[PDB]
């Protein structure tokens, strides 16, 4: 139950720096006061991040780092898939106050998918039909997410932080805890973002090597990119 | 003597072998069993569909206990073809297909690979390479009606047979002859669908029988559906071997005060060696220590002089010694545990070095 | 010909170069056999068609 729109809002994307953000726990192993070197997919330090202020179909690549410095839980939904139609399986995620609800099948999306709020919210018109599927899963503020798809497994890492700075990303370090895992194998190459009724930062992941420090309580407090400059390599 | 491969031994200390504390028992632990597959709604359904319209259900991502289906004696026919059922609790596949219908008593044998019949050729055909199981049980008290239950229909005529895993519910008028029919029966046109006449007065072989067929699929997606894994009790302060959720190894389990973040499952210190683990049931942090082991040595004053020896266990506390379990006065030293030599409180020159500043000599052995 | 026969049920595996001709009922299920096949018990030896 959706139609087209006339206010074709297209704000060109700006570019910003990444600083030292985009670090997550690679595994579920406790380590105390140790420097561990690991090779995996991370967001390189001091990279270029695409700032968006409608929403285009951005390619997924290997993984995606998605940040939103929003107020009062604006950013809600996520769409993943290859063709985003009834021809191929599609993935939809809706974030709520408690947790995220996930559905995996071919929902038929239109040009302007949005959830809609009624003033007590009751509206759902992102798609039109869904024939067959099996997997449904139910479980001021800067929200950081990392989305990965490795060998038939969909991984979502999340972190919430309070920030007061307005213009750019905070200059601090905070590891990302593992949040959600799905044992589903579906090819995904593109993803989108749901509209509401709004600025966000997007970055890509690359395979490289990092050095991580674990304190006495098993929390990551420092990370070093090996292949950045001669001092870091040393 | 055997180690030296000689019949004479001169005075000194020699390393013969080594010992280790054997494990006592085995313990395996797994998280609490949950997410059982909904088998009740299939085998206890109010009614089943027709044989030509057999109902299909997909089962994935749940634990399926086949023991309850095995030990039930209410199933008149329980025939598993592809594999022996007893091992489905161990090995498993990625998907399950359940086909439910109702057939006559004499049609039970037709549900098998390499079988032919009206149902086997016009209603449901199974390939010779089919793997799975079939469960058929009488439902005379429910499906059969005193006035004649015609709610079940079966195909009677078709030009060709049915492909494996193919469902056809077409109501096209079968044309046996060459005279076309425009939707009306005639001399050579008959309705392929016939209604069953199940009644309580019908004898054996005519009573309605509910049949459910389970098939297993192993698509490249990871396997998710099979029986639960049993768990055992937990013991402490004993060198045993453990199988904590796939993490297998021996050692002694003690209590630990280390703190884990709520998303880890086990920890390690350095060189990738397990140090602590959290049990998946009570969610507490234990501690793993390798139970004691070490080499042994024999101190002798020479075969020519005497024929008695002393035994030294290197770096082993004098609490777990085990025929030489008592011997003489047992002495505990920093180097290890000494058996067969008494301890004096004098001080002379060193003859056969032992370690940690002490050594023994022959007077008995002191 | 039904003079050819082979075992198909057994409690466990066989050691190398070992022959067993024990013609005893097999307790396939949890129901005890007590010398009668009934249910969950079958003859371990089957012939050749
Ligand atoms: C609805 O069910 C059909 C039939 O099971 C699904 O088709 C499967 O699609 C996957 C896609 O990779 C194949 O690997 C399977 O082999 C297909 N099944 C069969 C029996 O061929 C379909 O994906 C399901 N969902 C829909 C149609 O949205
Ligand atoms: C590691 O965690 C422990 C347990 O919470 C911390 O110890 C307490 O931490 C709180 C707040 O961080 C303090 O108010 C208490 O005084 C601490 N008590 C003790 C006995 O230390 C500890 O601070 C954390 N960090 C480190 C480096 O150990
Ligand atoms: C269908 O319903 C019957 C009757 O409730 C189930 O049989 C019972 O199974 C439980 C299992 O714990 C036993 O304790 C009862 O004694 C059984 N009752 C009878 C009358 O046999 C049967 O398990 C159900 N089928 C499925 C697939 O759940
Ligand atoms: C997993 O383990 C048991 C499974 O039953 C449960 O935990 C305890 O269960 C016993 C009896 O079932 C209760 O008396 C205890 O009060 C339970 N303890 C807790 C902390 O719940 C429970 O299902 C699971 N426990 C945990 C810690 O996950
Ligand atoms: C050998 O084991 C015994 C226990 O079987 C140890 O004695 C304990 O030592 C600890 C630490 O010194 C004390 O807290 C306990 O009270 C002692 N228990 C008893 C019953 O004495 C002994 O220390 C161990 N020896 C060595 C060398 O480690
Ligand atoms: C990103 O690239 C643009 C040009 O492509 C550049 O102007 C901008 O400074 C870059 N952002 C950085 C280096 O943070
Ligand atoms: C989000 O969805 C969950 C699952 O349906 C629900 O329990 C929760 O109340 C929802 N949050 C809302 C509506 O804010
Ligand atoms: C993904 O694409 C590859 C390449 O064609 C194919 O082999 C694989 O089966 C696909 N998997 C899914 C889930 O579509
Ligand atoms: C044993 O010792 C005695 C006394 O010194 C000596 O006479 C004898 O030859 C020795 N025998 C051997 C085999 O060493
Ligand atoms: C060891 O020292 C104690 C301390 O008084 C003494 O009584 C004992 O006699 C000494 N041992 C020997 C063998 O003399």
């Amino acid at each position: 139950q959706c139609v087209n729109f006339t206010t074709r809002t297209q704000l060109p994307p700006a570019y910003t720096n990444s600083f030292t953000r985009g670090v997550y726990y690679p595994d579920k192993v406790f380590r105390s006061s140790v420097l561990h070197s690991t090779q995996d997919l991370f967001l390189p330090f001091f990279s270029n991040v695409t700032w968006f202020h409608a929403n285009p179909v951005l390619p997924f690549n290997d993984g995606v780092y998605f940040a939103s410095t929003e107020k009062s839980n604006i950013i809600r939904g996520w769409i993943f898939g290859t063709t985003l139609d009834s021809k191929t399986q599609s993935l939809l995620i809706v974030n709520n106050a408690t947790n995220v609800v996930i559905k995996v099948c071919e929902f038929q999306f239109c040009n302007d998918p949005f959830l809609g709020v009624y003033y007590m919210e009751s509206e759902f018109r992102v798609y039109s039909s869904a024939n067959n599927c099996t997997f449904e899963y139910v479980s001021k503020n800067l929200r950081e997410f990392v989305f990965k798809n490795i060998d038939g497994y969909f991984k979502i890492y999340s972190k919430h932080t309070p920030i007061n700075l307005v213009r750019g990303l905070p200059q601090g370090f905070s590891a990302l805890e593992p949040l959600v895992d799905l044992p589903i194998g579906i090819n995904i190459t593109r993803f989108q973002t749901l509209h509401i009724s709004a600025a966000y930062y997007v970055g890509y992941l690359q395979p490289r090597t990092f050095l991580l420090k674990y304190n006495e309580n098993g929390t990551i407090t420092d990370a070093v990119d090996c292949a950045l400059d001669p001092l870091s390599e040393t | 003597k055997c180690t030296l491969k000689s019949f004479t031994v001169e005075k000194g200390i020699y390393q013969t072998s080594n010992f280790r504390v054997q494990p006592t028992e085995s313990i395996v632990r797994f998280p609490n069993i949950t997410n059982l597959c909904p088998f009740g709604e299939v085998f206890n359904a109010t009614r089943f569909a027709s044989v030509y319209a057999w109902n299909r259900k997909r089962i994935s991502n749940c634990v399926a206990d086949y023991s309850v289906l095995y030990n039930s004696a209410s199933f008149s026919t329980f025939k598993c073809y592809g594999v022996s059922p007893t091992k489905l609790n161990d090995l498993c596949f990625t998907n399950v297909y359940a086909d439910s219908f109702v057939i006559r008593g004499d049609e039970v044998r037709q549900i098998a690979p390499g079988q032919t019949g009206n149902i086997a050729d016009y209603n449901y055909k199974l390939p010779d390479d089919f793997t799975g199981c079939v469960i058929a049980w009488n439902s005379n008290n429910l499906d059969s009606k005193v006035g004649g239950n015609y709610n079940y229909l079966y195909r009677l005529f078709r030009k060709s047979n049915l492909k494996p895993f193919e469902r056809d519910i077409s109501t096209e008028i079968y044309q046996a002859g060459s005279t076309p029919c425009n939707g009306v029966k005639g001399f050579n046109c008959y309705f392929p669908l016939q209604s069953y006449g199940f009644q309580p007065t019908y004898g054996v072989g005519y009573q309605p029988y509910r049949v459910v067929v389970l098939s297993f699929e192993l698509l490249h997606a990871p396997a998710t559906v099979c029986g639960p894994k049993k768990s055992t009790n937990l013991v402490k302060n004993k060198c045993v071997n453990f199988n904590f959720n796939g993490l297998t190894g021996t050692g002694v389990l003690t209590e630990s005060n280390k703190k884990f973040l709520p998303f880890q499952q086990f920890g390690r210190d350095i060189a990738d060696t397990t140090d602590a683990v959290r049990d998946p049931q009570t969610l507490e942090i234990l501690d793993i220590t390798p139970c004691s082991f070490g080499g042994v040595s024999v101190i002798t004053p020479g075969t020519n002089t005497s024929n008695q020896v002393a035994v030294l266990y290197q770096g082993v506390n004098c609490t777990e010694v085990p025929v030489y379990s008592t011997g003489s006065n047992v002495f505990q030293t920093r180097a290890g545990c000494l058996i067969g030599a008494e301890h004096v409180n004098n001080s002379y020159e060193c003859d056969i070095p032992i370690g940690a500043g002490i050594c023994a000599s022959y007077q008995s052995i002191i």
